[PDB]
């Protein structure tokens, strides 16, 4: 998944020794090199990235000015852009004390986040947790529910989780040491929505902590919004994106959504007051 | 000093306290009249959360203001 196969089919038909270096190029404009170039006609090449690709990350493939057709030269740079992130639907994480929804939905927003590759090679991590990302997709349903057990154990054995009963899925995502950008700590903002609209171009994960609270159709820049948390007072939700489709994972309860669904929720339980969202995740 | 608290519920606090007091004594003050833990709320000034270790006098709080209150419940 993240070693993948490239072929790039060109209209014309073009000559070799025309082409140039091909790259792939992360959001920050870092340059990942590709092997040899393999021909399947004289206009269809194919390729692959010598070192393995980030997850979940958003890359883009140049083919620099200069590509030759056998009539005439490229004036402008060729580019396309795809996203190293699963399409297959989500899975579930079964509730197995009891009280843990707070670190599966965390679980669920750190896995489908951009920094699962960061968090994977955090030595401060717990390991067992680094063990059941890794293998998110790819686990039996027995490996897994084993995996999560040793994981929740792990996890609340931190100083930031409870070591029993419910949490906040922020004290999970301090034990992932995963950086959260705070709305309220924003030099140009004094609401949650603008904070985010104007964060530096490279933040992908926030932290709602200012006011007011917001909807999904209140979350700026829904095209790359990936995930989020949902909290209802004394329950966790997880809503991940992929693929274009939007899944509610309640637990061990994955389940497609519409977009329908998702202008619907709101921004905090008007009973007990409790916010919803404080999580946002984005590609 | 005279503070007010609305809550997300609809629902107006107001609290006694003084420009010395710390955010943390203003929460242990809202978890008797209301019953919820600091630990599970936050406090909004201004859009601007406030910081547990820091007083009034810091978010120039005064007389009259009225802070906004989001319970963060566990879940």
């Amino acid at each position: 998944m993240r070693r993948p196969t490239i072929e790039l089919e060109f209209d014309r038909a073009i000559e070799p020794g025309s082409v140039p270096h091909i790259a792939l190029r992360a959001d920050d404009g870092t340059s990942v090199a590709v092997g040899p170039l393999s021909w399947l006609s004289d206009r269809r090449i194919a390729f692959a990235p010598r070192k393995p690709l980030k997850s979940n990350s958003r890359y883009e493939i140049m083919v620099p000015a200069g590509i030759r057709s056998t009539t005439e030269r490229s004036a402008h740079p060729l580019t396309s852009s795809f996203d190293t992130a699963p399409v297959t639907p989500p899975r579930g994480l079964p509730n197995l004390d009891g009280a843990s929804c707070f670190i599966n939905t965390a679980l669920q927003l750190a896995v489908h986040s951009s920094a699962l590759d960061d968090i994977l090679s955090n030595e401060a991590v717990p390991p067992a947790v680094r063990t059941l990302l890794e293998d998110y997709d790819a686990a039996s349903a027995d490996a897994l529910d084993a995996q999560l057990a040793a994981a929740v154990a792990a996890l609340r054995a931190t100083p930031e989780v409870p070591d029993s009963g419910p949490g906040q899925t922020l004290e999970v995502m301090q034990a992932l040491r995963m950086p959260l950008y705070d709305t309220s700590s924003a030099n140009n903002a004094t609401n949650n929505a603008d904070a985010i609209r104007h964060a530096p171009p490279n933040t992908k994960a926030f932290f709602l902590n200012s006011y007011p609270p917001l909807s999904y159709a209140d979350l700026p820049n829904h095209d790359r919004l990936v995930a989020f948390d949902y909290s209802t007072g004394g329950h966790y939700v997880a809503y991940v994106k992929r693929d274009g489709i939007w899944y509610r994972i309640d637990d061990a309860q994955v389940s497609a959504v519409n977009e329908q669904d998702l202008l619907a929720l709101p921004a905090f339980n008007p009973a007990n007051g409790s916010v919803s969202i404080e999580i946002a995740i984005y590609r | 000093m005279q503070i007010f608290v609305k809550t997300l519920t609809g629902k107006t606090i107001t609290l006694e306290v003084e420009p010395s007091d710390t955010i943390e004594n203003v929460k242990a003050k809202i978890q008797d009249k209301e019953g919820i833990p600091p630990d599970q709320q936050r406090l909004i000034f201004a859009g601007k959360q406030l910081e547990d270790g820091r007083t009034l006098s810091d978010y120039n709080i005064q007389k009259e203001s009225t802070l906004h209150l989001v319970l963060r419940l566990r879940g």
